[PDB]
RNA sequence: AUGUUAAGUGGAAAAGGAUGUGGGGUUGCACAGACAACUA
RNA sequence: GCACCUCGAUGUCGGCUCGUCGCAUCCUGGGGCUGUAGUCGGUCCCAAGGGUUGGGCUGUUCGCCCAUUAAAGCGGCACG
RNA sequence: GAUAAACGCUGAAAGCAUCUAAGUGUGAAGCCCACCUCAAGAUGAGAUUUCCCAUUUCUUUAAGAAAGUAAGACCCCUGAG
């Protein structure tokens, strides 16, 4: 249905009408452009291809310019597909701007979490330590690997490894304010990801 | 079969179409159809039918009895139709009728709503009586057991919805 | 050899066991080796033999 | 309901049935008598 | 070490066939299809070579199961994770995804090595009356077994 | 060739329980009218 | 109980860390009977999705006690 | 959505009775979906949009060898979200 792509700027505060303080996250989204329309006769399902964030032109190649030429735009940096939206009602060239949402509008928000590197079982999985005194030599370790009988370790025995960097969505957040001349949405709470990272905002699945 | 051998003799209005399996009794109200089996066959000389059985089947009689019972029912109903009457004890309970919407008020913190399909109706005269009317014998019975299912009758005072002849047993709940 | 002979004989209206019985009741003494070799090279010879077997156990 | 491997008619009005491969007793005079073999 | 014929790789012609599965019990049809895919009906049968024909199975939706197999016969799967058996399926496969059904019956009647796995890629199964393979000109086989 | 089983019994287990089905016997009551069902 | 197995070596219990499986079910879900008025209960049937607490005393399991909880289940896994 | 225990509606074998044999329903934190994430090495390797279009000798003309290129990519350098 409704849905837009933008970038993450940062967090701030705001007072409401009644005079309550509320933490917020600024998202900036210049106008998105519809590049392609997928149908059942051609593709086998129904969707919409959207682009965001204009790109300098030494940085693209000839196949990309050909794909962006039928829509009369500059080459884009981020291209996603938006599903479950009554097609009609849409055509290549159209611009989706932030006034698609209004204040209220419980929404879903997705991103890619920050990266953290190679991490141990205690930080990565919330596992608890061993004792720090009393003759102990077992501080920061992942536990026993299993029982003796099967002569092997089972799967989903959790260990150390690379942490972060996965996609995550958070459900049922509120739009606090929409500003049109600046292409800005204010969302109540915190979102996943670092600064300048891609963010997607859709109307909520659980309604 | 004693049932399988008995006679079904059709009063006025009856027309009985044959097509392979299907039979379709019609009369002055409805035009019911039902799927019957091969090993028992039709009959001629209007205003009378018997059914017959090629023997040597294991049970030798069951399918016969049901294949006659169902046709007798279809005729009895397409010419006459069936009836089911429900009472209401339990002080404070009442029903009201608005087209195919049956409204009920039985001790619950919300009224209860039922809606009757095509062949069926309702008849509420009073805050106690309900009547289900149709052609099918099965559908009228199912819908009455649906309604009486909203609140069966207790044994200490016999409140709740009952068929108009149910014999309920009464216990002696002590006074505390 | 036996499986190739079964394959060939089922094409001439027989199975392996009935055709072997038929050939014995007629006093024919071909190996299973030559029988299979015929089955692959000389189908007409194999049919001549299968007809003799069919007539033997027709009694 | 009683569920026992011995299922027996225990008054006059009890009847025995088989609703699947499963023997049962069914009494219209006393609900204590209802039984299913298992 | 003498004269018995042995076939070569691309020397024995492979024909296409159409088999009809309405009211044939699962395993009987599947046994006949399995013998035709392996080439056991042709006197040029050699065991270290592939000489079977191709088979199309049509009307898999109407295959027969006797007894109470449609509710009581169950297929299991393990994902190799702890506590991960999946007993999801019964004669629900015959309703939805009736190609799975026929294929898993035929797959258990073929050898379990690299020749029998390559012979399985000649079965083409269809739930309905129509197949997409009319350019290979397939002939009808008639079952009585 | 002729039958039996519907339980995947065949392809683990007892005391006891049961209008499941096949075969062979012994009898009470039946057209000077039976068992069941409905009036009184 | 026995002595097949391991004597050119197969390291015992409670606790810790990390769990997994069975169901003869401790809580929560659905039911039939009651010597079930209501509020609480007794008992039997179906059900393994998730849940199942901190201290005091003993090396201690076991156990008794204190204060809570919807509840403070019982077994297998070299008595993990 | 299909089910467990349980509860039916219509119904005969067995003139009655009976949830069952033929027909027809209701019904659980459980089962399959519904929510989130991974996924075509799914050798059954799937689909859509866009970009690029021909020298030299012959074993013999063949899915032949070797050479320079297109679209595109990489080596190398400044770095970090
Ligand atoms: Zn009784």
């Amino acid at each position: 249905t409704k849905g837009i792509l933008g970038k993450k700027v940062g967090m701030t505060q705001i007072f409401t009408e009644s005079g309550e303080l509320i933490p917020v996250t600024v998202v900036e989204a210049t106008p998105n452009v519809v590049l392609q329309v997928k149908t059942v006769e051609t593709d086998g399902y129904e969707a919409i291809q959207v682009g965001y964030q204009d790109k300098r032109e030494v940085l693209s190649n000839k196949p990309a310019k050909g794909h962006v030429a039928k829509a009369n735009t500059a080459p884009k940096r981020f291209i996603k597909e938006f599903k479950n939206v009554e097609l009609g009602e849409y055509e290549v060239g159209k611009e989706i701007k932030v006034d698609v949402f209004q204040a209220g509008d419980v929404v879903d928000v997705t991103g890619t979490t920050k990266g953290k590197g190679f991490q141990g079982a205690i930080k990565r999985h919330g596992q608890s330590r061993g004792p720090m005194s009393h003759g102990s030599r077992y501080h920061r370790r992942p536990g026993s690997m299993g029982p003796v009988a099967p002569n092997r370790v089972f799967k989903n025995k959790r260990l150390a490894g690379r942490m972060g960097g996965d996609r995550v969505t958070i459900q049922n957040l509120e739009v606090v304010k929409v500003d049109v001349e600046r292409n800005v949405i204010l969302i109540k709470g915190n979102i996943p990801g670092a600064k300048k990272s891609l963010i997607t905002i859709k109307s909520a699945v659980k309604a | 079969s004693r049932i399988g051998n008995k006679v079904v003799v059709l009063p006025a209005g009856v027309e009985i179409k044959q097509d392979g399996n299907n039979i379709t009794v019609k009369g002055p109200k409805g035009e019911l159809t039902r799927e019957f089996s091969s090993d028992i066959k039709m009959n001629i000389e209007g205003n009378e039918v018997t059914f017959t059985r090629p023997n040597d089947s294991k049970e030798m009689k069951t399918i016969h009895g049901t294949t006659r019972a169902n046709f007798n029912n279809m005729v009895v109903g397409v010419s006459e139709g069936f009836q089911k009457a429900l009472e209401l004890i339990g002080v404070g309970y009442r029903a009201q009728v608005q087209g195919n919407k049956l409204t009920l008020n039985v001790g619950y913190s919300h009224p209860v709503e039922m809606t009757a399909p095509e062949g069926v109706t309702f008849e509420v005269p009073a805050n106690t009586q309900v009547i289900v009317k149709g052609i099918n014998k099965e559908v009228v019975g199912e819908l009455a057991a649906n309604i009486r299912g909203v609140r069966p009758p207790e044994p200490y005072k016999g409140k709740g919805i009952r068929y108009v002849g149910e014999f309920v047993r009464r216990k002696e709940g002590k006074t505390g | 050899w036996i499986a190739r002979i079964n394959a060939a004989a089922r094409m001439n209206g027989l199975s392996y066991s009935k055709l072997m019985h038929g050939l014995k009741l007629a006093e024919i003494d071909i190996n299973r080796k030559m029988l299979a070799d015929l089955a692959v090279n000389d189908a007409a010879a194999f049919t001549a033999l299968a007809e003799q077997a069919k007539d033997a156990l027709s009694k | 309901m009683k569920v026992r491997p011995s299922v027996k008619p225990m008054c006059e009005h009890c009847k025995v049935i088989r609703r699947k491969g499963r023997v049962m007793v069914i009494c219209p005079a006393n609900p204590k008598h209802k039984q299913r073999q298992g | 070490m003498r004269t018995t014929y042995m076939a070569k790789a691309g020397e024995v012609e492979r024909k296409w066939y159409v088999v009809d599965a309405t009211d044939v019990p699962l395993g009987r049809l599947s046994a006949v299809v399995a013998s035709v895919l392996r080439g056991k009906n042709k006197p040029t049968f050699t065991p270290h070579v592939d000489t079977g024909d191709f088979v199309i199975v049509i009307n898999a939706d109407k295959v027969k199961l006797t007894g109470k197999k449609a509710t009581d016969k169950i297929y299991y799967r393990h994902s190799m994770y702890p506590g991960g058996l999946k007993s999801v399926t019964a004669g629900e496969l015959r309703d939805k995804n009736s190609r799975r059904l026929i294929e898993t019956s035929v797959k258990g009647m073929l050898p379990k090595n690299t020749l029998g796995r390559k012979q399985f890629t000649k079965l083409n199964v269809y739930g309905g009356a129509e197949h997409p393979h009319a350019a290979q000109q397939p002939e009808v086989l008639d079952i009585t077994n």
